């Protein structure tokens, strides 16, 4: 019953982010064996909550939304973004409460030739809301001419791949993005009743 | 490094057929959309034909619908454009092009002619040092993001190619405090809110205490510092 925050960060893959992973952490005691420093992550921003409410379950449940998208996509990912990402393929709410975490994956995601499994939504017919999760491959329609058949140049396949390589810079190298949201309960969950004696006898 | 070479066009009599060849270098044609496009004479550029990335589909402009055919051979890594039943109005300069939406991160986008007749959440660690046995240090750690009343906050030690060591811990809004058997008596872990930061004052140094001290947050996991390199001689 320890909270599998480790399985989060130590993931061997992530989701593309327009079909990004929610993950929920709930019910569980801390994990005092796991740890991270100022050189693991990149970025670490919370908004409107301290992250030591990540500690204690007793009366929240945490959602950690996981994906990979390109380093200087990160910037929109956090509340009041436009953008491809946001407008597309995952958006915070402009009132968003909780902590962003990305690192550089570019030792992970990209190989020598070009790394192409992840992939980001490119068109769609208005922008997410918060939250909000597409994962439909309908043919998008740009111009005029309906799509049909093979009709219509102007018809596009509405998904696209990023293309990693180890030596891009490092704004077009990948990261990997965690999203961590706050579910505050109303009854007390089972775990209610993980020491810092653990690593002190 | 990324390379789309044309070639296939000639000069035909109306009603024949040629086959022009897209040879891409640097990238797997199949992995973005690919896309045939032509400009005639007196008219600016039009898409003829595109072929989508791996099984998504092909499309046509319906002035070639029934006799071009776009396909893609992966193996030789081209995209080919056959056309048949060609009439002058094909007449023009054709172009490949591949929609990698600026994937090609490097490759900024020749031709074959065809004539029909909110805070940062961070710990920094100071106040190492070399010390001679006997002697004292204390370690700050001011942490941004967070209060550290409302954390567990500790200390560890790493020396370089052995495992990481708690040294002290103090209680979350609170004051109890625990230490490593090796340093009771020595080092004192404190908090001062107002400066949002922790402190480990080392007394009665001894060279085994030589490793890079970090300081740390509960979080759910861990959460640490940078480290301040701590060196004790003898
Ligand atoms: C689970 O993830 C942990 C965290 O990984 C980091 O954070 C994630 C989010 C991501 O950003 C990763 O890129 C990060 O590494 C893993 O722990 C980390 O492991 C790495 C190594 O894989 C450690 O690093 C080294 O840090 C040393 C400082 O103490 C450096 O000496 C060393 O530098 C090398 O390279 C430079 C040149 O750039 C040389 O100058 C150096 O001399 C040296 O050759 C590395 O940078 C990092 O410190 C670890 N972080 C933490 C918080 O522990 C963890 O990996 C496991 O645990 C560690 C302790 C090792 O035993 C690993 O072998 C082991 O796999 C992941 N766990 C698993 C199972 O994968």
């Amino acid at each position: 019953n320890l909270c599998p925050f480790g399985e989060v960060f130590n993931a061997t893959r992530f989701a593309s982010v327009y079909a990004w992973n929610r993950k929920r952490i709930s019910n569980c005691v801390a994990d005092y064996s796991v740890l991270y420093n100022s050189a693991s992550f990149s970025t670490f921003k919370c908004y409107g909550v301290s992250p030591t409410k990540l500690n204690d379950l007793c009366f929240t449940n945490v959602y950690a939304d996981s994906f990979v998208i390109r380093g200087d996509e990160v910037r929109q990912i956090a509340p009041g973004q436009t953008g491809k990402i946001a407008d597309y393929n995952y958006k915070l709410p402009d009132d968003f409460t909780g902590c962003v975490i990305a690192w550089n994956s570019n030792n992970l995601d990209s190989k020598v030739g070009g790394n192409y499994n992840y992939l980001y939504r490119l068109f769609r017919k208005s922008n997410l809301k918060p939250f909000e999760r597409d994962i439909s491959t309908e043919i998008y329609q740009a111009g005029s001419t309906p799509c049909n058949g093979v009709e219509g140049f102007n018809c596009y396949f509405p998904l696209q791949s990023y293309g990693f390589q180890p030596t891009n810079g490092v704004g077009y190298q990948p990261y990997r993005v965690v999203v961590l949201s706050f579910e505050l309960l109303h009854a007390p969950a089972t775990v209610c009743g993980g020491t810092l004696e653990v690593l002190f006898q | 490094q990324v390379q789309l070479v044309e070639s296939g066009g000639g000069l035909v009599q109306a009603g024949g057929s040629l086959r022009l060849s897209c040879a891409a270098s640097g990238f797997p044609v199949e992995v973005w959309r690919m896309e045939w496009y032509r400009q005639a004479p007196g008219k600016e550029r039009e898409g003829v034909a595109a072929i989508e990335s791996y099984g998504h589909g092909t499309r046509y402009a319906d002035s070639v619908k029934g006799r071009f055919t776009i396909s893609r051979d992966n193996a030789k890594n081209t995209v080919y454009l056959q056309m048949n039943s060609l009439k002058p109005e094909d007449t023009a300069v054709y172009y490949c092009n591949v929609k990698d939406d600026g994937q090609l991160a490097y490759h900024y986008d020749q031709g074959t002619q065809v004539t029909v007749s909110s805070s940062q959440v961070q710990l920094v660690e100071s106040g190492g040092g070399l010390v001679q046995a006997g002697g004292s240090l204390r370690l700050s750690c001011a942490a941004s993001g967070f209060p550290v009343w409302q954390g567990e906050m500790a200390w560890y030690r790493q020396a370089p190619g052995k495992e990481r060591e708690w040294v002290a811990a103090i209680s979350s809004m609170g004051y109890k405090t625990y230490y490593a058997d090796s340093v009771k008596g020595r080092f004192t872990i404190s908090r001062d809110n107002a400066k949002n930061t922790v402190y480990l004052q080392m007394n009665s140094l001894k060279p085994e205490d030589t490793a890079v001290y970090y300081c740390a947050v509960m979080v759910g996991f861990w959460y640490a510092g940078q480290g301040t390199q701590v060196t004790v001689s003898a």
